[PDB]
């Protein structure tokens, strides 16, 4: 009845091959509105035309669990590994999966400092899909037959 | 139905003594301490068999008739011997159930008995009526009526039985009737008279269904007596003999220690009104339940002293629950107006405001109760309380005033901490400050220091905060551990450890299996009675009803929208506004910790949230021909300084992100905008201090860097002063915390602060210092420029280039002649700031330099620098659409996927959509990308695959360029109107009313 | 607090040492060996929690269970409302003690609260030496419940009750109220369960909320953070996965329903419930709108099979008439389109709204009726009245519900302007079937019957008379006359003036002889009989004595106006009048000049008879509303106003987010 | 600062002008729009244009209170009194006041016997302005000045 592909995210160190936590995602948020210059100011020339357009790619997730090594042994940049599975309208459920990562992706979750009293249990980490010159964005999306 | 007005009527005759009797009646009720005697004569109203009946019955039995002549006390219980010796038991318990084996039903003294809570009900009745009696109010309590029942003692609260029951069963060896077991009551009962004699020790026993010559009150009077002297309150009696009380017995038992009171004394009654006179007392007694006793208007300044001054401890209390002071008689409404809800008496309240309308009035006091009257007037008008609901004029609510620790100050907090604290609300003041300033631990230890010199001093009030704050910063010691162990080491690397694990320890020691929910219950009836105000305080679950008014109020003005309805007098979104601030000055008067907890910030931002929403649209409300007639020209939104610490405090970044789209708030005028500024000012030099600093306290800094990103943020509006803009900027680029705010975030929260305020030459050298840093940090190779928003150092000299037309930083071109061919990288980095070099530097670095592929030929164009396109930039663009497509068609079996090929190849369609290149290959990459072919051959392309973003992002020249072409111009102007048919868009709206059409 | 029971139907392990033993139960439930090695009785144990489990919709651990899914199962009779049936089971003989709390439980929603609170006392009677703590705590609870009850609606009828009803009821016998105010006086809800055994409190810690006077307060909060997520969610154009806030507010509402009406509490009856049931809804619905309406973004689709669209279902459609009212349900059709939602369930929803026109048609069909009762369910009667729109019903639901609408509805709870847009509302789904077509010509005939006293005037909120209704008739029967209201007209003398100028209205309904009789009787000389001829369509065209007589009006307005200049001026009702006139000229529909010095008034008359003069910065974009396609299209063309006309409308639409503000626009583009 | 329209309302027999009750208003509703007919009626004459804009105005008052006499004696008819000063742009509040009155009304109130557990007195009562067929409706508006 409910969303039947539950998503399996592995979020691991990008320097070394080692496993940070894996956890369930919850939502992602996508943005693109142009922000540089703010809306108008940007480079303008009679024959020369640049696309300026800035985007910016949010997820969370829930039930964060860290792998015992990495707490133990505790630039440093780290990716994603989002899975889930591919599902058509005309095939609800199919074999293929559909793999998401983020090779380039900062820890910046807001969930810092939240005092709640009572009961508490959810630790939702906010990402920001952190870009680089040469690639406008580092998101890829490949699927698995 | 006038049996109450007649009995009111009888109160306030009745003697002082009578009076001052129910109310201490009264208030020991209150305090689950008081206690009663029932005996038959209330049983009797129920027309149970008496005793008597019983005895005759057994003068039957002996000596074949009955006594015809009245038995005496030890007639009573002497006849019931004989006939148990004589005869035997067998017959006596026969009679027993003959007799008393009856279902009787309760009476109104039955249940008004249980109306004053009792502790206990020590009843020497043999009934079970009495134990219905009980269920019948709702009180519980535990029946003993032997000595194996004195183990059986589940509740603090005790039916005693005592001389025993025929629960048991009907048999005298179960209950104490004959002689016999009177007289060895002593050695028959060793238990029940052990309980006995402590809850008569100190409950206050109250003496009702009895007469005061009966055996039980005289045992009971000779038990009270064998205390020690002075150690026993005077029990009371609810006499209710039809015959007034002899003055001669009356001054008997006053002086043998009973608080007496005769029905017939107080009320004329029959001979066998004896419902009537228990009525009459006991309904005395519950009227006195209700407080009125409030005799004169005269008077009001005494009661109302009584009532507010041990209240003046509070640096202000909510006019909420200030009504419960008074216990909702005079309902406290938001804007001051004191709505009358009950009041017995004349002038409860309302002669209170008289006199303060009427100086002459207020003139007639002794200046005791002038100076009363003074003080209480002071409390009021701290609280707000502007006027008699029913009186009240024309009102001007304004904005609460807030402490010091809601204004943005720290230094002064350091400074009063460093001061030596005077006494103990000094140390509780420094508790919370600290708390404030992340020294949770000192606060703590100061809490639990002024914890014990509050019990100490007995100031109740400033104990019971420190108690609450204490368990409310322990919890937030706990969950920051929590948070730091288990995220700070992703977010840092290596996470710290500022609370020492032994601290940690000895805090979750002292504090465990404690719920603040209970801390109120746990308080003295003194302090519980004179500070139910902060019971509200206790439960851990804060904010237990402003949550509830703030759903309901939102409701209420989402409603009013829709119905576009007019409003007169105060309304819903009023309200909103003065219980926030209310809630606002009393958690931060009062120096409470609570205020940083989330769900407190959460409430203050919903609050504001509808606020605004309802200021937009108030703005771009219509008025009707009549509505124009009822008002016109009315008062606007405003944002003052206190408005925006609040935005500021209490909202994330993105939610002002979210309600600055939905709300336009650029149009709401802001006020003390002096005052905003300064107190930026004061975030930008508290950063600057911080970070150029090695110390970074860092639960302080979690605590409060989130307010200054907000504030920055949000500060997009309101002007600032050039050296406040100096102080600012100079906070946001170089002594911010690179890590939250990315290069992008950084540089577009600069362009907000230029949208409102220009950057002088000051502010244009201040970022050019951060460009030349940004140089000093290219010298490494391994450095990389790296944002989320895609936004980059080459805007900002885009920027700088915005502002100056023609700008030379010679720092800039001396590292470009310094360059060498090694520093490549920093070859690049200059590059991208060619334009804010000298010409010397540009003809350097082109020399060092040139375009070679297609990521330096975005660069250049972005650049500028070819102002048009040679036969080999766009041969490069065909050899990496080669490259492209041979990847594509290897993707192809794969999963395709493009996230930044895609904006190369949207570009280069763009280019043949504008003729600017004529190359035909980029015809022949046609098929890849939906846009690329929307572009390249719009005709062929498919109208189908247009997206959303597509038709809000946008560029002036592009639109208009597609106006100019027909084929597209009808499916996107089709589809365009369809989406802003289906969810209006500002922006879906000007691309339809601006480019097209 | 051991493990967290997630609301999905599974449950977190919340910070516990123990055992693991709810995943060693999920076990025991998933290994057949597991379950079958336990000891008979604890075997017995060990299905009977699954069962339990099953009936809370606990499935197994949230981490050990996947995919689940979310109904409704709240089958109270109160919660369906067959008042037959719940009464026809009060009147059944109770055998238990429970038997006897459901039975105190159904008096209380069939407004015989004396009954409910009688018996609930007769359990407390029943239970205090048994102890049976569940039972006899929950029966004081809804004692207390039923006091307010009561203690309210006796309040409500010695005040404003007077104006309402028009009457002092006095239900409620003085004894009775004073008995109830006594028996348990003094008493808090909240020291209930304070001062419950200790026995019971531990073993039903649940019941705790209930203790609280202001139970669902947890509730409450809950629900009002969950619509911030929401809003926020909308704002920002999120995509959630797996449960999101709008799902998690409806699983908490649903269980709360299910909750209060399974357990018969009586508290279910209160407004507090209602207001948390309806907000709840309410974001529910403007969530799937917003889902209806919202981008792609390539990325959110695919995951999911498909989509989950949203639905209404016959519980959906219980709780929305139960706990809206009209004001409620408009301002919802008003901000969201609830046709785009494909409802489900239509036949049950059918039989749902049948029993509640039964249960209106028992009530005013015979003079005798609760007053309480009819507080009660009026209200719920008027929602589902309205909310029967969007649901296909059948030729005999359908009749019984118009039935309803118009013979047994209250005239004072709803006028004759809300009975005929209620009933336009309803044939939008359903077309006027031969049946209801007599109804409606029995209700109107009536109501012709009615004036045939010269002392009763028609009267309606709206303005919606007896003509809508006949207009309505023949709009679905092109061929319609009505045989009653011709033998009113055979009978019909000039007496009866006053019935003349009702059935003058209706003249389309009405044979040729009654046309006849019409015209004979009196003449359509009159302003309002002017346009009423012109709305039956005697009258086309403006003859000389018409114009005249509009000629004449219009002097009088004017003398009054100039009155009015030295007097205040008033300026409602004629204006409407003067307007149309106005219009009528700018037509080209009346040719007089005489008009054209009777300008002055600015409301459409100045405007429309001489738009060049008039100041257009006074133009009112509401004004575009009003006028129709015709008129849109001719006022469009006139150059001496078009320019300012759009110039107003795209500004205010732009400033504005008005949908009909949009398609005026779209008309406008030229 | 605050709105300054505290109007009184003085709801009066229209039968024999017996003063029923005093209160302070809250606020009023105005909506207008078309009924939903027809066009092709008959011919749809041309010629025949026609004004069906059907409008209903809302109200609401406050603080309702009542009279001795009309709880004393107890096709009826209500008048309403709403007694405003003349807010005007010119000043705060105008010499001139306003008088708005509507002489026919009908108490068909939303209270619907409200059992709400708060302890809250607002007998919120609210009135639909009643038509006839000689008259649009009856409210009126009257200008001191």
């Amino acid at each position: 009845t409910v969303i039947q592909d539950t998503a399996d995210v592995y979020f691991k160190r990008k320097s070394d091959g080692k496993l940070v936590f894996t956890a369930e995602a919850q939502t992602a948020s996508f943005s693109q509105a142009i922000s540089e210059e703010k809306l108008r100011g940007g480079i303008g020339n009679k024959p020369l035309y640049i696309l300026k357009s800035e985007k910016e790619i949010n997820l969370t997730v829930k039930n964060a669990f860290f792998d015992l090594e990495w707490l133990a042994m505790t630039s440093e940049r780290y990716e994603v590994e989002y899975r889930t599975i591919a599902y058509n309208p005309d095939t609800e459920e199919v074999y293929s999966d559909i793999y998401i990562q983020f090779p380039n992706v900062s820890p910046s979750g807001e969930f810092e400092m939240s005092l709640e009293n009572g009961n508490a249990l959810a630790p939702e980490i906010k990402f920001e899909a952190l870009a680089d010159t040469d690639t406008d964005e580092m998101a890829v999306v490949i699927e698995a037959s | 139905k006038r049996y109450g007005e007649k009995l009111k009527e009888v109160f306030l005759m009745l003697d002082n003594n009578v009076v001052e009797c129910i109310k201490e009646i009264t208030e020991s009720s209150r305090n689950g301490k008081l206690v009663f005697f029932v005996g038959a004569g209330v049983s009797t109203l129920s027309d149970y068999p008496q005793w008597w009946r019983l005895v005759d019955k057994y003068h039957e039995e002996l000596y074949g008739s009955p006594k015809k002549g009245n038995y005496s006390s030890d007639e009573y219980l002497r006849i019931p011997q004989i006939f148990y010796n004589v005869k035997g038991e067998m017959a006596f318990d026969g009679i027993l159930k003959d007799f008393f084996q009856v279902d009787k039903p309760t009476n109104p003294i039955h249940d008004k008995i249980l109306a004053m809570n009792p502790a206990h009900v020590i009843t020497t009745n043999y009934d079970n009526l009495i134990d219905t009696a009980c269920w019948k109010r709702g009180k519980y309590f535990s029946v003993i009526s032997a000595e194996e029942d004195v183990a059986n003692a589940t509740s603090s609260r005790y039916l005693l039985k005592v001389h025993g029951d025929f629960r048991k069963g009907f048999k005298g060896e179960n209950v104490v009737l004959k002689e016999d077991d009177y007289l060895n009551y002593d050695q028959n009962y060793p238990l029940i008279s052990n309980l006995m004699k402590t809850i008569i020790a100190t409950h206050t026993i109250v003496f009702i269904g009895y007469g005061l010559g009966d055996y039980n009150i005289n045992m009971l009077l000779n038990w009270v007596r064998k205390l020690q002297k002075d150690s026993f309150h005077k029990p009371f009696f609810i006499r209710t003999d039809p015959s007034p009380i002899e003055n001669e017995t009356l001054i008997y038992y006053e002086n043998k220690g009973l608080r007496i009171i005769d029905a017939a004394s107080l009320i004329d009654s029959n001979e066998y009104d004896y419902l009537e006179r228990y009525s009459a007392v006991m309904d005395l007694l519950i009227e006195s339940q209700e407080n009125k006793f409030i005799t004169k208007d005269d008077e009001v300044i005494d009661y109302i002293y009584g009532k507010i001054s041990p209240l003046f401890a509070l640096q202000y209390i909510r006019k909420i629950d200030l009504k419960h002071v008074f216990e909702y008689d005079y309902h406290f409404e938001v804007n001051g107006t004191v709505v009358r809800h009950k009041n017995k008496g004349f002038g409860y309240m309302e002669r209170f405001f008289e006199l303060k309308e009427s100086c002459d009035e207020r003139s007639k006091l002794s200046k005791k109760q002038y100076e009363r009257f003074n003080a209480l007037f002071n409390f009021f008008e701290k609280n707000g309380v502007i006027c008699m609901a029913k009186d009240a004029g024309t009102l001007n609510t304004s904005i609460e005033i807030n402490s010091l620790a809601y204004h943005g100050k720290y230094d002064v907090m350091k400074k009063f901490i460093e001061e030596q604290s005077v006494s103990i609300e000094d140390d509780y003041k420094k508790a919370f400050f600290l708390a404030c300033l992340g020294r949770w631990e000192e606060s703590y230890d100061l809490y639990s220091n002024i914890i014990l010199n509050s019990i100490d001093e007995s100031n109740g009030c400033v104990y019971y905060l420190s108690q609450i704050n204490r368990y409310r910063i322990y919890q937030s010691i706990t969950q920051a551990v929590t948070q730091f162990n288990g995220l700070g080491l992703l977010t840092f690397g290596r996470h710290y450890k500022p609370f020492t694990d032994e601290f940690l320890a000895r805090i979750e020691r002292e504090m465990t299996n404690f719920n603040i929910d209970d801390l109120f219950n746990g308080m003295p009836f003194e302090f519980q009675k004179k500070y139910k105000i902060l019971e509200f305080l206790s439960d851990n679950q804060f904010l237990y009803d402003d949550t509830v008014k703030l759903f309901e109020l939102t409701n209420k003005v989402r409603s009013e929208m829709s119905e576009g309805s007019y409003s007169f007098g105060m309304s819903s979104d009023i309200v909103v506004l003065l219980r926030l601030y209310d809630n606002l000055r009393f958690l931060y008067e009062n120096c409470l910790w609570s205020v940083s907890f989330h769900e407190f910030h959460q409430y203050i931002r919903n609050s504001m949230s509808l606020l605004i929403e309802k200021a937009e649209y108030e703005r771009t409300r219509d008025i009707d021909e009549l509505g124009f007639s009822f008002f016109g020209k009315k008062s606007g939104f405003f944002m003052e300084y206190y408005d925006f610490v609040n935005i500021s405090r209490h909202f994330k970044i993105d939610d002002i992100k979210n309600l600055e789209r939905s709300c336009s708030i650029d149009k709401i005028r802001f006020g003390e905008q002096e005052k905003i500024e300064e107190y930026l000012v004061g975030i930008a030099e508290e950063i600057t201090k911080q970070f150029s600093a090695n110390g970074m306290n860092v639960v302080f800094y979690t605590q409060f860097i989130s307010e200054a990103k907000a504030a920055l943020y949000f500060a997009k509006y309101v002007k600032l002063s050039e050296e406040g803009l100096g102080k600012i900027v100079k906070a946001l680029l170089f002594y911010f915390p690179e890590r939250d705010l990315d290069i992008g975030k950084r540089y577009v929260w600069l362009e907000r602060l230029t949208k409102c305020n220009e950057l002088p030459k000051s502010i244009i050298s201040i970022i050019d210092d951060f460009l030349v840093l940004q140089a000093e940090k290219h010298i490494d190779q391994n450095y990389s420029e790296v944002s989320s928003n895609g936004l980059y150092s080459r805007d900002y000299g885009a920027l700088i280039k915005h502002f100056e037309k023609n700008f030379i930083s010679k720092r800039l071109s001396e590292i470009t002649l310094c360059l060498t061919q090694d520093k490549q990288k920093q070859i690049d980095f200059l590059f991208k700031l060619l334009p804010l070099l000298s010409t010397n530097a540009k003809s350097h670095l082109l020399s060092f330099k040139s375009v070679e592929n297609i990521n330096d030929l975005m660069n250049g164009i972005r650049i500028g620098l070819i102002d048009e396109f040679t036969p080999e930039h766009e041969e490069l663009i065909i050899e990496y659409l080669e490259t492209r497509k041979v990847n594509y068609i290897v993707e192809k079996e794969k999963g395709i996927q493009t996230f930044s090929s895609n904006d190369y190849m949207s570009t280069f369609g763009i280019w043949y959509f504008l003729e600017e290149i004529n190359n035909s290959k980029m015809e022949e990459f046609i098929g890849m990308d939906d846009q690329y072919d929307f572009f390249v051959d719009p005709e062929n392309f498919d109208y189908k695959k247009f997206i959303p973003s597509w038709l809000k992002n946008y560029n002036d020249k592009l639109l208009g360029k597609i106006a100019g072409n027909k084929h597209m111009k009808h499916h996107v102007i089709e589809v365009l109107k369809e989406r802003v048919k289906n969810s209006n868009d500002k922006r879906y709206l000007e691309i339809l009313m601006n480019y097209f059409i």
